[PDB]
RNA sequence: CGCUUCUCGGCCAGUGUAGUAUCUGUUCUUAUCAGUUUAAUAUCUGAU
C-alpha cells in the first residue's frame, strides 16, 4: 500500500495500493462508470484500465 | 550350512558339464538330469580320451565308473 | 456453462432473467403443436400468424432494456 | 521498449559483422572477450562496490601477466611449520543446500530480521523448500506459493526462479518441479505476466523441443497457458524478433512456440501476421521460419487445421518457387505436413499446388527432392484414382530409381511412399509383383535398418500393406527363412511382421511346404529368446489361432518343446514357455488331444510349488486358459485337489501371483463352486478379506466379484457378518472396497434380506464404520436400481439421522445415497418421501468442503429427476437475488443445473411476476381463454 | 580439456568484514591479471567478494589451487560465477558510437 | 423443445447428398448423406454451423445439381436489439437473408 | 490439466484399453453399462484409431455408458475425450 | 538313512497427485473523519 498508482476510467483516480484496486472494480462508482458507459458489469472487464479498450472488448461481446 | 554334492549336480543340470570317469575318458555335454546313484544323462556329448566321437540326442552315463563331474 | 445459453450467475439483473423465460416460453410454444393451436383458436389469426408474431416478439419482450 | 529491442538485434549482428570482417580482413592479413567497466556494471547485480588496493597494487594486477610469465618462471616454494579457534561457518538449509546452490541461496547464510521488498525477496527461499527437500515440505510450501501470487507478484517471483530454471546444473526432477510453478502461478497472473513474457519462453521452449515425451508435453501445457494467459498482441510484439535471430535453433524453436501460442488463439487471429511472415522480402531466414511455422502447426493442431486449409497453402505456395533452397525444401515438407491431417480431404485446396511439385519432382538431386516426395506420397490417398491414376504412374518409377540410395532420410521416405502408391485401390497387382518386390526384399531388408527404432516400424508397415494387396504367401514366403538368422532385432522384426499379416489376411492362403517351414521357424525362433519379449510370444499365438486345425500334425512337437523348455533352463525361461501354453489352449483343445490335458492338467499343477514369483504367475494363467476350454467336471487334476492347493498361496505377497491367482480362485469359485466343502470355502474367505490391501486395483477389482461368488456357494448372512469386522485398519478409502462386498453380496441374495443386520450396525458407536455403513447404502442402491422402489423406507429415518450433522462425512456419504437412490426410483411413485428428505439435505448446500460440495450437487442433481423441477425450483425462487453475495453465488449455480436439463418443462413454473414502467413480465399468452 | 560452466567470474566467501584489497589483490594475485574485483559492501553481501581476470586459464589455476584455501581462521568458499541472470538492471545499449569508431577509423 | 438444440427446422438436399437441420436459434447442424458400398445409406459425421445470438426463421434445402450445396438460412440478430437502451434497434434492424455453402472436399460450411 | 475436449459428438465408437475398460466414462464407474459412446475423430483419429479415450495406449474394448448418467442426460455433451494439460494427438 | 527317548501339531514403519476437517500457541474489543469494501459488520487505505 501507500504506493502511487491511478485508475483512468474513475475520474483519473490515484490508488494508493494494489489490493485497492480490486476493491475500487467490485464498487459502485466503478460499475457505475462502466455501465453508464454502455460497457455492462461484473467479471470480464475486470482488468480494464483506460476508457478505450474496454469499447472494443464490449463491441466484441456483443 | 553345509554345501550338499547332489544339490550342486541339481544346480548344474541344464548347463555344459565335464564327466571324468576313473579311467582316461571324458564326456562334455549339457547336464539333462541325474540320480541318487549318481547315474547321469548328457545331452550332445563330446566323448574324449586323454575326440572319440559326437554323440546326438540323449546319453544314459552309468554312474558307476564316474569320478569327477565338473559345472562348465 | 457460459455458451450454453440462459446461464445465469449471481450478478443477473431481473430484466435479463426474465425476458430468458419469455423467450423459452416461445421456443416452447412453437414448439408443442396443440399450445400453439390454442392460441390460435383463442385468439383468431391462422397457425402461421401466430408464429410468425411470436418470432417478432421474440427480442422485444418487455420492450427495452434499462 | 520493443523497438529499442529490435535496435538492439541489428545492433547484435552489425557487431558479429564488424568482428566477422575483421578477421576477413585479418585473415586477409569468444567468451574471452575484453570488457568495460559499462559493460562490467552490466553481470554482478546490485550492490557492490568496485575497489582499488593500490595504483602499486593495481600495479603490480597490471604486472601480473607480463610477470605471470617472468614470475611463472622465477623462484617460489611453500613450507609448513610444526605447531583458541572459532568462527563456524553457517551453511545449509532444511531441505539443505548442495555446495553449488550457495551462489543463489547465498542470503540464507545471513540470519537477522528488520531489513519491505527484501523481506519478500528473502521469503520467497520458500523456493529452497520447493526445489530441495522432503515431500511434505514441497507441498504445503507450493500451496503458500500458490496463495501468494497476487501478492509478491510476478516480478520478484521470475527474477528468483529463472536462474534457477536455468541453473547449469539442475536436477531433472527440480526442473520438472519448477516447471509446476511455473504453471501453478500461471494459473493466477493475467495481465500480469506481459512484461515477462518473452522472458519466460527463453527458459521454456528449449523443454518444448524436448527429447522426454512428458517433459513436451508439460512444455506446451505451459506455452499455451502463458500465451492465452498474457495477450495476443502480447505474444506477438513479443516474438518477431527472434525470427531473424541469427542461431538456426532459436529460430527452430521459436516457431514450435508460434505452434503453440496458435493453437491458444486459433488460427485466424494469426494468419495475418504469418502470411505477413512469408511476404517477407528483406531475408529469408524468416520465411525458412515462417514455413516451419506452417508445419509445427500442421503437426500440433492436426485434424483441425481444415478450415483455413486453403488460407495457409495460399500462404505457402509462394515458397516453393524460390530462389534460395532451404526454403523450398521446408515448404514443401510443410504441404506435406498438411495432407498428413488432410488425410483423405480438401484435395483440390491443395491444388494449384502440384503442378510444380511434379515438375520439381523430375529435375532434382537430393535431400529436398525425397522431400517433395513426402509431400506427393501423403497427396496420392487424396486424388482422384484416374488423375491420381496417372500421376501415380509417374511416381512409381523416381521410386524404383530410388530404393537405393544411402541416405536414411530417404529410405524412410521412399518407403512410406511405397505404402501409399501402391497402398492404393486403383493400382494394379501384378505390376507390384514384378518391377518392386524384388528391389524392395533387396535393398531394405537387411541389418542396417532394423537396428534403427522408426525404420524399424516404418518397414513393418510397408511390407504389410504390400501383403494386404498382393496376398500373404508372397511375402510370408520370402521373409520365413529369416527366422533363423541369428542376431535378434532382425528375427523380432520378421516375426511381427508374420503376426500382423496372418493377422489381417489370414492363415487360408499358405500352402504346405511353406507351412513346415512355418512352425520349424516359430520355434526356432522361439527356443531363444534373449529376453521375455511379448513379441515372439504373441506373433506365435496368432500363427495357431490362425492356422486352425492345419496346426494339428505339428503338436507333439510343440509340447515336447513346451514341456523341455519348461524345466530346465533355469526358471527365467520358464514363464515364457508357461505363457506358450497360455494361449495355445485352445488349440489343445478343440482338436481334441487329450493326452496333451494329461500332460498338463497335471505337470502345471506340480510347478504350483514354485517358489519363484514370476514363474508362478504364468503358471497359474496357464491354468486359468486351461480351465476355460475343458470344463470343471473334466478337469484332469480334479478340482478337490486343486482348489486347496491354490489356498495357502494368497499370501505371495508379490503381484503376478496375486493376480492370476485371484483370478483363478475366481473362474473356479464361480463355476463349479460344488465341488468344494464349505468348511475350505470359509477359510477361504477369511483369507480373502486382506487381499484388500492391495496397491493395485484389478486384484481387489476381481477380488471382490470372487467374495460375491462364494458368497453365493454359502449365502449371505456370514459374509456380511464377517465383512462387517473386516477393513478396519484400511487407509483413507482403502476399506470401502469391502463396503463393495456389502454391496455385491446385498445383492447376490435378496438385500431385503440383509438389511436389518446392516442398519442396525449403524449404532455402533465407532464413527468411520458408521459412514462405512453409509455408503454401502450408497453402491447398495446404485447396484439395485428399481428394486429401491421398497427398502427405501427403510432407509429414510436413517438418512436423517445421518444427514443431521454428526460431521461432514455423514452428510457427504449420506447425500450421495440420496443420489444413487433418487435416480434408481424414478417415477415409479415414491416420491413423497423423497420430499421429505430432501428438507434434512437442503442446508447443506453452503460449504466450501470440496468434496461435501461436490457430493451435494450429485444429489440435487438426482433429486431433480425424481422429484421434478417444479418442487426444486421451489426450493430455488428466493435465493436468486438475495441480496448477499454468498448465497446468490450458490442458488444461482443450482438453479442452472435444474435448467439446463429440463429448460424445455419450466415453462409453468416461473411464477407471475407484475411488470413495472419500462417493461412488461406478465406473459399474457397463458390466459387467453377460449 | 575444460568444463564449459566456468567463467572468468568466481564468486568469493567466507571473508572476514575487516579485511584488505592488498590482502586480497596481492593473494589472488598469483594466477593472472585481474580484470578486476568487488567486495560486497552492503548489509547482506558483507563477507563476499567478486574476482575476475584477463583470462579463464588464469581462474582456472585459481580455484584449482585456491580451492577451500585458509586465510585468517577461514577456508574461503571458492566458487565460478554463474552468469545471465540479474544484470539487466543495465541496457545494452551505447554500440552506436563505438561500431560507427570501428565504422570510422579502419574504414572497415 | 428448447431454444438452442436442433431438430425444429429442417431442410435437405434435391440430390439428397446432405440434410441441414437447425434449432431455432444458435445451432444449425449437418450430416451428409451417401449410400454405402451396397448403396444402402451410410450416415456421415455431423458438422456446425454455429453463430451467436442469432434467430432462425425459416430453412429451406436449395437447389444446386451436384455443386457444394446451398441453404438458406432466413436470420435476424437480436444482439443489437438488446445493447440499445433506446428502443431504437427493437425498430430498425432487418432480418439477414444467408445462404450457407456446405463444400465438401473442405467439409466444412462457411458463411 | 485434465478436461474434456467437448468438440462435437461424431459417429466414431469410442475406445478404451485394458486399464479404462471397465468405466462409465463420466460416472467413473462399472455400473449397468446400456448406451454407447461417440466421440469426434477430431477427438479420435490415427494414432488415436482405437487409442484410450484415456490414457493414450491402443484400444481394446468400447467404453459403455452408465444408466446413472443416462437419466442425467450428459452423454450428449460434447465428446468426452480427455484432453490432458499437453497437447492431446 | 534306520532304531530308541523326549517336545509340539492333525483326524475317528510403502510411495505420488489434488483437497478438506480438527486441537494448541501468538496478536486485536482502543481516539475522529474521507475512500475501497461488506447483505450489514468486519477488514483495508490516509491525515489531527
Amino acid at each position: 500500500l501507500n504506493i502511487n498508482y491511478n485508475c483512468e476510467i474513475c475520474g483519473n483516480y490515484t490508488y494508493r495500493g494494489p489490493k485497492a484496486f480490486q476493491r475500487h472494480f467490485a464498487e459502485w462508482r466503478h460499475a457505475h462508470g462502466m455501465r453508464c458507459l454502455g460497457i455492462p458489469n461484473t467479471a470480464h472487464f475486470a482488468n480494464v484500465t483506460q476508457i478505450e479498450d474496454a469499447v472494443s472488448l464490449w463491441a466484441k461481446l456483443k | 550350512s553345509q554345501l550338499l554334492p547332489l544339490e550342486l549336480v541339481d544346480k548344474c543340470i541344464g548347463s555344459r558339464i565335464h564327466i571324468v570317469m576313473k579311467s582316461d575318458k571324458e564326456i562334455v555335454g549339457t547336464l539333462l538330469g541325474f540320480d541318487d546313484f549318481v547315474n547321469m544323462v548328457l545331452e550332445d556329448v563330446t566323448e574324449f580320451e586323454i575326440r572319440r566321437i559326437t554323440k546326438l540326442d540323449q546319453i544314459l552315463l552309468n554312474g558307476n565308473n564316474i569320478t569327477m563331474l565338473v559345472p562348465g | 456453462q457460459s455458451k450454453y445459453i440462459g446461464t445465469g450467475h449471481a450478478d443477473t439483473t431481473k430484466w435479463e432473467w426474465l425476458v430468458n423465460q419469455h423467450r423459452d416460453s416461445y421456443c416452447s410454444y412453437m414448439g408443442h403443436f396443440d399450445l400453439l393451436n390454442y392460441f390460435a383458436i383463442a385468439e383468431n389469426e391462422s397457425k402461421a400468424r401466430v408464429r410468425f408474431n411470436l418470432m417478432e416478439k421474440m427480442l422485444q419482450p418487455c420492450g427495452p432494456p434499462a | 521498449e520493443r523497438d529499442t529491442p529490435g535496435h538492439g538485434s541489428g545492433w547484435a549482428e552489425t557487431p558479429r559483422t564488424d568482428r566477422g570482417g575483421d578477421s576477413i580482413g585479418e585473415t586477409p592479413t569468444e567468451r574471452n572477450r575484453p570488457l568495460s567497466d559499462e559493460e562490467l556494471d552490466a553481470m554482478f547485480p546490485e550492490g557492490y562496490k568496485v575497489l582499488p588496493p593500490p595504483a602499486g597494487y593495481v600495479p603490480i594486477r597490471t604486472p601480473a601477466r607480463k610477470l605471470t610469465a617472468t614470475p611463472t618462471p622465477l623462484g617460489g616454494m611453500t613450507g609448513f611449520h610444526m605447531q583458541k579457534s572459532v568462527n563456524d561457518q553457517p551453511s545449509g538449509n532444511l531441505p539443505f543446500l548442495k555446495p553449488d546452490d550457495i551462489q543463489y541461496f547465498d542470503k540464507l547464510l545471513v540470519d537477522v530480521d528488520e531489513s519491505e521488498e527484501q523481506k519478500e525477496r528473502k521469503i520467497m527461499k520458500l523456493l529452497l523448500k520447493i526445489k530441495n527437500g522432503t515431500p511434505p515440505m514441497r507441498k504445503a510450501a507450493l500451496r503458500q506459493i500458490t496463495d501468494k501470487a497476487r501478492e509478491f507478484g510476478a516480478g520478484p517471483l521470475f527474477n528468483q526462479i529463472l536462474p534457477l530454471l536455468m541453473s547449469p546444473t539442475l536436477e531433472d526432477q527440480e526442473r520438472h518441479l519448477l516447471v509446476k510453478v511455473i504453471d501453478r502461478i500461471l494459473y493466477k497472473l493475467d495481465d500480469l505476466v506481459r512484461p515477462y513474457v518473452h522472458k519466460i519462453l527463453v527458459v521454456i521452449e528449449p523443454l518444448l523441443i524436448d527429447e522426454d515425451y512428458y517433459a513436451r508435453v508439460e512444455g506446451r501445457e505451459i506455452i499455451s497457458n502463458l500465451a492465452k494467459a498474457a495477450g495476443l498482441a502480447t505474444m506477438i510484439s513479443t516474438m518477431r524478433p527472434d525470427i531473424d535471430n541469427m542461431d538456426e535453433y532459436v529460430r527452430n524453436t521459436t516457431a514450435r512456440a508460434f505452434a503453440v501460442v496458435a493453437s491458444a488463439l486459433g488460427i485466424p487471429s494469426l494468419l495475418p501476421f504469418l502470411k505477413a511472415v512469408c511476404k517477407s522480402k528483406k531475408s529469408w531466414q524468416a520465411r525458412h521460419t515462417g514455413i516451419k511455422i506452417v508445419q509445427q502447426i500442421a503437426i500440433l493442431m492436426g485434424c483441425a487445421i481444415l478450415p483455413h486449409l486453403r488460407s495457409l497453402v495460399e500462404i505457402i505456395e509462394h515458397g516453393l518457387v524460390d530462389e534460395q533452397q532451404k526454403v523450398r525444401t521446408i515448404s514443401a515438407l510443410a504441404i506435406a505436413a498438411l495432407a498428413e491431417a488432410a488425410t483423405p480431404y480438401g484435395i483440390e485446396s491443395f491444388d494449384s499446388v502440384l503442378k510444380p511439385l511434379w515438375k520439381g519432382i523430375r529435375q532434382h538431386r537430393g535431400k529436398g527432392l525425397a522431400a517433395f516426395l513426402k509431400a506427393i506420397g501423403y497427396l496420392i490417398p487424396l486424388m482422384d484414382a484416374e488423375y491420381a491414376n496417372y500421376y501415380t504412374r509417374e511416381v512409381m518409377l523416381i521410386l524404383i530409381r530410388e530404393f537405393q540410395s544411402p541416405d536414411e532420410e530417404m529410405k524412410k521416405i521412399v518407403l512410406k511412399v511405397v505404402k501409399q502408391c501402391c497402398g492404393t485401390d486403383g493400382v494394379e497387382a501384378n505390376y507390384i509383383k514384378t518391377e518392386i518386390l524384388p528391389p524392395f526384399f533387396k535393398h531394405f531388408w537387411q541389418h542396417r535398418m532394423a537396428l534403427d527404432r522408426r525404420n524399424y516400424r516404418q518397414l513393418v508397415d510397408t511390407t504389410v500393406e504390400l501383403a494386404n494387396k498382393v496376398g500373404a504367401a508372397e511375402i510370408i514366403s520370402r521373409i520365413v527363412d529369416d527366422l533363423k538368422d541369428e542376431a535378434e532385432q532382425y528375427r523380432k522384426m520378421v516375426m511381427e511382421t508374420i503376426e500382423k499379416i496372418m493377422g489381417n489376411l489370414g492363415a487360408a492362403d499358405i500352402d504346405h511346404k511353406l507351412e513346415e517351414q512355418l512352425i520349424d521357424g516359430i520355434l526356432y525362433a522361439f527356443q531363444e529368446q534373449t529376453t521375455e519379449d511379448s513379441v515372439m510370444l504373441n506373433g506365435f499365438g496368432t500363427v495357431v489361432n490362425a492356422l486352425g486345425k492345419r496346426v494339428k500334425p505339428y503338436l507333439p512337437q510343440i509340447c515336447g518343446t513346451v514341456l523341455w523348455r519348461l524345466n530346465n533352463k533355469s526358471a527365467k525361461v520358464r514363464q515364457q514357455a508357461a505363457d506358450l501354453i497360455s494361449r495355445t489352449a485352445v488349440v489343445m483343445k478343440t482338436c481334441q488331444e487329450e493326452k496333451l490335458m494329461g500332460h498338463l492338467g497335471v505337470v502345471l499343477y506340480e510347478y504350483l510349488g514354485e517358489e519363484y514369483p514370476e514363474v508362478l504367475g504364468s503358471i497359474l494363467g496357464a491354468l486359468k486358459a486351461i480351465v476355460n476350454v475343458i470344463g470343471m467336471h473334466k478337469m484332469t487334476p480334479p478340482i478337490k485337489d486343486l482348489l486347496p492347493r491354490l489356498t495357502p498361496i494368497l499370501k505371495n505377497r508379490h503381484e503376478k501371483v496375486q493376480e492370476n491367482c485371484i483370478d483363478l480362485v475366481g473362474r473356479i469359485a464361480d463355476r463349479g463352486a460344488e465341488y468344494v466343502s464349505a468348511r475350505e470355502w470359509m477359510r477361504i474367505c477369511f483369507e480373502l478379506l486382506e487381499l484388500l490391501k492391495a496397491h493395485k486395483k484389478a486384484i481387489r477389482r476381481a477380488t471382490v466379484n470372487t467374495f460375491g461368488y462364494i458368497a453365493k456357494a454359502i449365502g449371505p448372512h456370514d459374509v456380511l457378518a464377517t465383512l462387517l469386522n473386516n477393513l478396519k485398519v484400511q487407509e483413507r478409502q482403502n476399506r470401502v472396497c469391502t463396503t463393495v462386498a456389502i454391496a455385491i453380496v446385498a445383492e447376490t441374495c435378496s438385500p431385503f434380506t440383509v438389511l436389518p443386520a446392516l442398519m442396525n450396525e449403524y449404532r455402533v458407536p465407532e464413527l468411520n464404520v458408521q459412514n462405512g455403513v453409509l455408503k454401502s447404502l450408497s453402491f447398495l442402491f446404485e447396484y439395485i436400481g428399481e428394486m429401491g422402489k421398497d427398502y427405501i423406507y427403510a432407509v429414510t429415518p436413517l438418512l436423517e439421522d445421518a444427514l443431521m450433522d454428526r460431521d461432514l462425512v455423514h452428510r457427504q456419504t449420506a447425500s450421495a445415497v440420496v443420489q444413487h437412490m433418487s435416480l434408481g426410483v424414478y417415477g415409479f411413485g415414491c416420491e413423497d418421501s423423497l420430499n421429505h428428505l430432501l428438507n434434512y439435505v437442503w442446508p447443506n448446500v453452503f460449504e466450501t468442503s470440496p468434496h461435501v460440495i461436490q457430493a451435494v450437487m450429485g444429489a440435487l442433481e438426482g433429486l431433480r429427476v425424481a422429484i421434478g423441477p417444479c418442487r426444486m425450483l421451489q426450493y430455488c425462487l428466493q435465493g436468486l437475488f438475495h441480496p448477499a453475495r454468498k448465497v446468490r453465488d450458490v442458488y444461482w449455480k443450482i438453479y442452472n443445473s435444474i435448467y439446463i436439463g429440463s429448460q424445455d418443462a419450466l415453462i409453468a413454473h416461473y411464477p407471475r411476476i407484475y411488470n413495472d414502467d419500462k417493461n412488461t413480465y406478465i406473459r399474457y399468452e397463458l390466459d387467453y381463454i377460449l | 580439456r575444460l568444463p564449459p560452466e566456468v567463467n572468468r567470474i568466481l564468486y568469493i566467501r567466507n571473508l572476514p568484514y575487516k579485511i584488505t584489497a592488498e590482502e586480497m589483490y596481492d593473494i589472488f594475485g598469483k594466477y593472472g591479471p585481474i580484470r578486476q574485483i568487488r567486495v560486497g559492501n552492503t548489509p547482506e553481501t558483507r563477507g563476499t567478494a567478486y574476482v575476475v581476470y584477463e583470462d579463464i586459464f588464469d581462474a582456472k589455476n585459481a580455484c584449482d589451487h585456491l580451492s577451500g584455501f585458509n586465510v585468517c581462521n577461514r577456508y574461503l568458499v571458492v566458487l565460478y560465477y554463474n552468469a545471465n541472470r540479474a544484470f539487466q538492471k543495465m541496457d545494452t545499449k551505447k554500440k552506436e558510437e563505438q561500431l560507427k569508431l570501428l565504422k570510422e577509423k579502419y574504414g572497415i | 423443445c428448447r431454444r438452442i438444440v436442433p431438430g425444429q427446422f429442417l431442410a435437405v438436399d434435391p440430390k439428397g447428398r446432405a440434410v441441414m437441420i437447425s434449432a431455432i436459434e444458435k445451432q444449425k447442424l449437418v450430416y451428409i448423406l451417401n449410400r454405402d458400398a451396397a448403396a444402402r445409406l451410410t450416415i456421415s459425421s455431423p458438422l456446425e454451423a454455429h453463430k451467436a445470438n442469432t434467430l432462425v426463421y425459416h430453412v429451406v434445402g436449395v437447389d444446386v445439381g451436384f455443386e457444394n450445396p446451398m441453404f438458406a438460412c432466413l436470420e435476424m440478430d437480436y444482439e443489437e436489439a438488446d445493447n440499445d437502451p433506446t428502443g431504437e434497434a427493437a425498430a430498425n434492424t432487418q432480418q439477414t437473408l444467408t445462404f450457407y455453402e456446405l463444400d465438401l472436399g473442405l467439409n466444412h460450411v462457411v458463411r | 490439466d485434465l478436461i474434456f475436449c467437448r468438440k462435437q459428438a461424431g459417429v466414431a465408437i469410442g475406445r478404451l484399453c485394458e486399464k479404462c475398460d471397465g468405466k462409465c466414462v463420466i460416472c467413473d464407474s462399472y455400473v449397468r453399462p446400456c448406451t454407447l459412446v461417440r466421440i469426434c475423430d477430431e477427438c479420435n483419429y490415427g494414432s488415436y484409431q482405437g487409442r484410450c479415450v484415456i490414457c493414450g495406449g491402443p484400444g481394446v474394448s468400447d467404453a459403455y455408458y452408465c444408466k446413472e448418467c443416462t437419466i442425467q442426460e450428459k452423454d450428449r455433451d460434447g465428446c468426452p475425450k480427455i484432453v490432458n494439460l499437453g497437447s492431446s494427438k
